[PDB]
RNA sequence: AUGUUU
RNA sequence: CGCGGGGUGGAGCAGCCCGGUAGCUCGUCGGGCUCAUAACCCGAAGGUCGUCGGUUCAAAUCCGGCCCCCGCAACCA
RNA sequence: GCGGAUUUAGCUCAGUUGGGAGAGCGCCAGACUGAAGAUCUGGAGGUCCUGUGUUCGAUCCACAGAAUUCGCACCA
RNA sequence: GGUUGCGGCCAUAUCUACCAGAAAGCACCGUUUCCCGUCCGAUCAACUGUAGUUAAGCUGGUAAGAGCCUGACCGAGUAGUGUAGUGGGUGACCAUACGCGAAACUCAGGUGCUGCAAUCU
RNA sequence: GAGAACAGAAAUCUCCAGUAGAACAAAAGGGUAAAAGCCCCCUUGAUUUUGAUUUUCAGUGUGAAUACAAACCAUGAAAGU
RNA sequence: AAGCUCGUAUCAGUUUUAUGAGGUAAAGCGAAUGAUUAGAGGUUCCGGGGUCGAAAUGACCUUGACCUAUUCUCAAACUUUAAAUAUGUAAGAAGUCCUUGUUACUUAAUUGAACGUGGACAUUUGAAUGAAGAGCUUUUAGUGGGCCAUUUUUGGUAAGC
């Protein structure tokens, strides 16, 4: 039986990650952080819809696995499978501990209370600061109001407060729209996969040469 | 029975009624850890300026 | 137009890796030890794997380093067990090449039973003049690029002595 | 470059480049600690190192002590200057040497007013013996050799030199089990060797072994000596008589310094690349930039 | 068990200065001290000999005694309620010379210049430093720099 | 001395 | 700690109690006999004497250590 | 839940000193028998309880997890 | 100003790819009787300075070069943080007041300096 | 990484790159590259005397460690250690 | 509690100035270690399979891995960097400067080291603020179950734990 999310909801405890004093960490729920159209270039999705924590706390993998599936399912039954990428911006990298504490009465008897109370490893959660995004997800500016009702959809998933923000940059980029059209009929981004790359003022000439040729 | 085991709580106030004290500097401070080779020199050098100081009252 | 950049046989090693360390291996040493004129050295395995019986330092191997004019004949002699044509894959990247022959006794001294019959490994380390800046004590520097020994030049070298060639790529 | 040429830039990041002088493989420092650092209540006491150093067709002999600034010369003596003393061949071999460390030996001795007391082992028979301290005297000048990097085997020039500081009146610690002529099958020493070895016997044994063998190799080798008419059975005189005159005046006259630092300088700037400025740099990317009016 | 081992705790004070391991550099073995010199105490992780104990890491101490390859170093510890005198003896490799009286000294200097060019030109002396003094009066100009006025600016997400 | 069954 | 005893082919073993020289039975491998096994017969293989050091014309055996096992006895930091 | 334990061809097991996986009972094939059982000869038989990790390798030197068990689980 | 020997600080000195180097120096380079050390005079030892060469080492220069270094109202008075309130908020947390104040980032610049001795077109 | 008969992924030989990604008895952390690692040579400073000092601390003991002194030694050409 | 020696005077749970030390908060991961998401270029010697190839990797297809340049997110027992608070030392007469006596120590050496002799410098004797004074000693009581609040913080779902 899995604990309620209240007992792990804040940030109690310092960072405690699998690690070589761990070694026994149970699997995350969420493992797919990229869905959707994954492999669309960066013009072909300008628009970028964040999910956003507005409180410190921590969501379980649970939570962040059950709100990737419903903003999934809506995005892709209402706008199209590859109308949208959906990335999950935050990782399940906190484990969570329990003290087993036995049922079956007469447990006291066979039960040393609080001695040697130190838990085992119980879940997974990702620790979410205030403005931190939780969900991001490109897609055309056609397709705004089914990101953002997605987004809302998977809203309920999570415990605390999240806020929808129209992001200013283009897609997954950090330039603001105007920035990205600007650099890009200036020749300065190349697609490198489902992001680009962009042509710097340094380094060697002959690279910048071979790689944009926007001489 | 479990009982408290340690804390430093009182501590300072406790150290600070009769205050923390700087030990008291002198001059000429003791030789004790000083070289011997050093300090069987200096014994003669401070007898030879002894006597020197000594005879130089004329 | 290269003053000093003659390649040239920095060395000959010729090596004979014994599967065991019984007589054989000493059988291995007088073999090339007789052909090179020099005490060789053995050389102890490092492990105990399998299939060989080796152990941890169990002197299974023989070689011997080879320079000058005794190099140069030794090389051309173990040149025409291969008939002069060795494959391009035996050019190392680095300048160097080797080879490896059978039946030793087909040069020099015969069967002789008391010894018997190996096989040996040839390889030739090749370098220009000035190779000393990387092998001495003091101030020890690294070849300049354009004075590198490589696999093109080596080829283009070892066609033009020994009037011999090499193979498919 | 390769996938092994051209490191990386987290390589090249964390690279840690070892002292200047050990990345040009010239100073040991693991040896400089050990022979420069002093025993800290002595306070001021320069340890003082006669470093010796072999380069081709010159020996280095130098007496140098350190400071936070640097290291300072106290005085030093070349291979080049014993054409001064009469020896001009073979001005690297094991008689050279010692020589050089006579010479170096006098020179300082008399910078430091220690040269008619010291006077060392002017009678030379290649016997190992220290500097004496003498009594109710000034202690002898002591210092301690340094090889740098050079081996340390049986029969070196290094020690050579060493000897020749050592006959010379400085007090240099040593053994004897160093010097050509050591027997490393017993505990001592054959001093006949050691003397001909002072005194070149080596080289002029090699050479009448070489004119009673092919005279071409003799012809080549010893070319100089031909042409300056010098007999093998001569090179015992010459050291004798270079001994004799670097003990008379081991004052160091300095070449007359013809075409003055200024020019040596005015010439040396011509053959010297300087660096481009920024607006220069900047103008030939351009250049580079503006050459592709398409691309090439 | 409880650990207080000699260097426990010490796994980051006694590293090596990233990019600044191996060898140290001679001028720390030509230092010179002498007894009554005021040296800081910084452990070097790479010479585990005559090495200080934790506690006197950024300690300043005065040299009491000077050997072959080290000095004493005179400490006040604070041990409850009082000060006790403490006598290490660490490698030179360990300290190094304080500049918290080099300002001193040539203050010293300045000050015995002052002093005696004033009673040679007049009757001045102001031999004591001064903290920090409240500005003078000043006027401001706005040739060429006629004020800009600022506004707070409105909440954007950027985001 | 032991040697089953059809 | 003391006093004794013992360790031998794969196994049990005699051999020792004053070197002339390592054996007995089973087990194992082969053949014979039998219609076929067993017993039996003829073969063949298996140790150099728990491990060191010493005396001795030449020691499993004598002599003293070390290891292991057992029996009795002993016990102030 | 605590303290022990043992997991290896189908079954019982030997293991393994940083090698290399073996012996019986099974199974298959071939002998012997009129034939069956018995007996003989052979041959295959495992991805060494699992994942990852130290490693030249390493079921075996090694880490945690499992499976099957035992023992304990008391004073009220 | 070059070069050597010894150095100080130990990349502004390192790394990669090219180019240049007059004089001297350094260097590669020549030899194996001797001392010495090697399987191998390759290293190390010795001898010659003679037979040759700047090919390499080395030095310097070049590179919208990598790295490194310096600076900045560049980011940012941001993050963090000492002190305060019967401030806000269910809480998570947050705002404000009096102070201290980063790192990443961005941009610009730079790419060894120097001590002692000797030597050189 | 590139090469050499058997010889392949693992044997031995060769070159190149290689800031330590190895090794240093063991736990972990620190430290170390002409070394503190590996190999080789010689050795007994793992010695004698009795003090001082640091950590734990009452500034007691014990353990461990530091720097000297007075000897005798080891090693190295030597400084030194 | 008893006092004692002094009181031109000493110092301080404080600031300032100068000079250190630290590795937490933050930050970083196209920086080392370890985690971790994705796509893209190569490596066919990519692990190779399939497929042909009469066959080779020979073409592909492809999955895999490596390598290269990027990308999302992280660390109590990671880290280049790196605060705030806290913390060591100094801010003088036991000081600074000048000359020269002792020594068996040290130096090649009256070289230095240490300790001195003699000589010069009191308005600010070398920051600020304060100082029912400062220093010193003896001897004894009780105590040696603690608990609470803010902030930092560990175990725990949590607790008036
Ligand atoms: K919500
Ligand atoms: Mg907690
Ligand atoms: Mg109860
Ligand atoms: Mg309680
Ligand atoms: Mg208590
Ligand atoms: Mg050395
Ligand atoms: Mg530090
Ligand atoms: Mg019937
Ligand atoms: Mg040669
Ligand atoms: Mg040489
Ligand atoms: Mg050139
Ligand atoms: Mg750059
Ligand atoms: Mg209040
Ligand atoms: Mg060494
Ligand atoms: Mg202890
Ligand atoms: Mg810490
Ligand atoms: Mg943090
Ligand atoms: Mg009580």
């Amino acid at each position: 039986a899995r604990r309620p999310a209240r007992c792990y909801r804040y940030q109690k405890n310092k960072p405690y990650p699998k690690s070589r004093y761990n070694r026994a960490v149970p699997d995350s729920k969420i493992r797919i952080y990229d869905l959707g159209k994954k492999k669309a270039t960066v013009d072909e999705f300008p628009l970028c819809v964040h999910l956003v924590s507005n409180e410190l706390e921590q969501l379980s993998s649970e939570a962040l696995e059950a709100a990737r599936i419903c903003a999934n399912k809506y995005m892709t039954t209402v706008s199209g499978r590859d109308a949208f990428h959906l990335r999950v911006r935050v990782h399940p990298f906190h484990v969570l501990r329990i003290n087993k504490m036995l049922s079956c009465a007469g447990a006291d008897r066979l039960q040393q209370g609080m001695r040697g109370a130190w838990g085992k490893p119980h879940g997974l959660a990702a620790r979410v600061d205030i403005g931190q995004i939780i969900f991001s997800v490109r897609t055309k500016d056609s397709n705004k109001d089914v990101v953002v009702e997605g987004l809302r959809r998977a809203r309920y998933k999570f415990p605390g407060q999240q806020k929808i923000i129209l992001s200013k940059k283009w897609g997954f980029t950090n330039l603001d729209r105007p920035e990205y059209l600007k650099k890009r009929e200036a020749g300065e981004v190349k697609d490198d996969g489902a992001f680009v790359k962009f042509l710097s003022k340094k380094g060697s000439l002959e690279n910048n040469i071979r790689e944009f040729p926007e001489y | 029975a479990k009982s408290k085991n340690h804390t430093a709580h009182n501590q300072t106030r406790k150290a600070h009624r009769n205050g923390i004290k700087k030990p008291k500097t002198y001059k000429y401070p003791s030789l004790k850890g000083v070289d011997p080779k050093f300090r069987r020199n200096h014994k003669h050098a401070l007898h030879g300026t002894a006597k020197a100081l000594a005879a130089a009252k004329k | 137009q290269n003053p000093m950049r003659d390649l040239k046989i920095e060395k000959l090693v010729l090596n004979i890796s014994v599967g065991e360390s019984g007589d054989r291996l000493t059988r291995a040493s007088k073999v090339l030890e007789q052909l090179s004129g020099q005490t060789p050295v053995q050389s102890k395995a490092r492990y105990t794997v399998r299939t060989f019986g080796i152990r941890r330092n169990e002197k299974i191997a023989v070689h011997v380093t080879v320079r000058g004019p005794k190099a140069e004949e030794i090389l051309e002699r173990g040149l025409k067990v291969k008939e002069y044509q060795l494959r391009d894959r035996n050019f190392s990247a680095t300048g160097n090449f080797g080879f490896g022959i059978d039946e030793h006794i087909d040069l020099g001294i015969k069967y002789d039973p008391s010894i018997g019959i190996f096989g040996m490994d040839f390889y030739v380390v090749m370098n220009r003049p000035g190779a000393r800046v990387t092998r001495r004590k003091r101030c020890k520097g690294t070849v300049g690029n354009s004075h590198k020994t490589t696999k093109e030049d080596t080829v283009s070298w070892f066609k033009q002595k020994y009037d011999a060639d090499v193979l498919d790529k | 470059a390769f996938q092994k040429d051209a490191k990386s830039s987290a390589y090249s990041s964390r690279f840690q480049t070892p002292f200047r002088r050990r990345r040009e493989g010239k100073t040991d420092y693991y040896q400089r600690k050990r022979l420069v650092t002093q025993h800290k209540a002595k306070y001021n006491t320069p340890k003082y190192r006669l470093v010796v150093r072999f380069t081709n067709k010159d020996i280095i002999c130098q007496i140098i002590s350190s400071t936070i600034t640097g290291d300072v010369v106290l005085a030093a003596a070349y291979s080049h200057e014993l054409p001064r003393y009469g020896i001009t061949h073979g001005l690297t071999n094991w008689a050279a040497a010692y020589a050089t460390g006579l010479l170096i030996a006098r020179r300082t001795l008399q910078k430091l007013g220690l040269d008619e007391t010291y006077k060392g082992v002017e009678e030379v028979e290649g016997e190992y013996e220290l500097t004496e301290a003498v009594e109710d005297g000034p202690r002898p000048f002591k210092v301690f050799l340094d090889i740098g990097l050079q081996r340390t085997t049986t029969g070196a020039r290094v020690f050579g030199a060493l000897k020749g500081a050592s006959d010379g009146g400085l007090y240099v610690p040593h053994s004897e089990n160093r010097f050509p002529g050591w027997d490393f099958e017993t505990e001592e020493i054959d001093p006949e060797l050691l003397r001909s070895y002072i005194f070149g016997g080596h080289v002029s044994q090699y050479m009448e072994e070489l004119a009673d063998d092919d005279e071409e190799r003799f012809s080549e080798l010893f070319k100089g000596y031909l042409a300056d008419d010098i007999d093998a059975d001569s090179l015992e005189d010459i050291y004798t008589s270079a001994h004799e005159a670097i003990r008379a005046d081991p004052a160091f006259k300095p070449t007359e310094k013809k075409f003055t630092k200024e020019q040596y300088a005015a010439e040396s700037k011509k053959y010297r690349q300087t660096k481009l400025s920024k607006e220069e740099r900047a103008a030939r990317v351009a250049a580079k930039i503006a050459a592709l009016a398409g691309q090439q | 068990g409880k650990s207080h081992g000699y260097r426990s705790r010490t796994r980051y004070m006694f590293q090596r200065d990233f990019r600044k391991h191996g060898a140290v550099h001679l001028s720390t073995y030509l230092k010179v001290y002498k007894v009554g010199d005021i040296v800081d105490i910084k452990a070097n992780g790479s010479i585990q000999k005559g090495m200080p104990h934790k506690f006197y890491q950024g300690k300043t101490g005065v040299v009491y005694n000077v050997t072959k390859s080290s000095v004493g170093v005179i400490i006040n510890k604070m041990v409850g309620n009082r000060y006790l005198e403490k006598r290490l003896n660490l490698r030179v490799e360990h300290i190094k010379h304080s500049k918290c009286r080099q300002e001193f000294l040539e203050r010293v200097k300045a000050n015995a210049a002052k002093r005696a060019e004033a009673k040679a030109q007049g009757v001045a002396v102001q031999l004591k430093r001064q903290p920090a003094q409240p500005r003078e009066s000043r006027i401001v100009s706005t040739e060429g720099n006629v004020p800009q006025t600022l506004a707070p600016v409105p909440y954007e997400t950027f985001i």
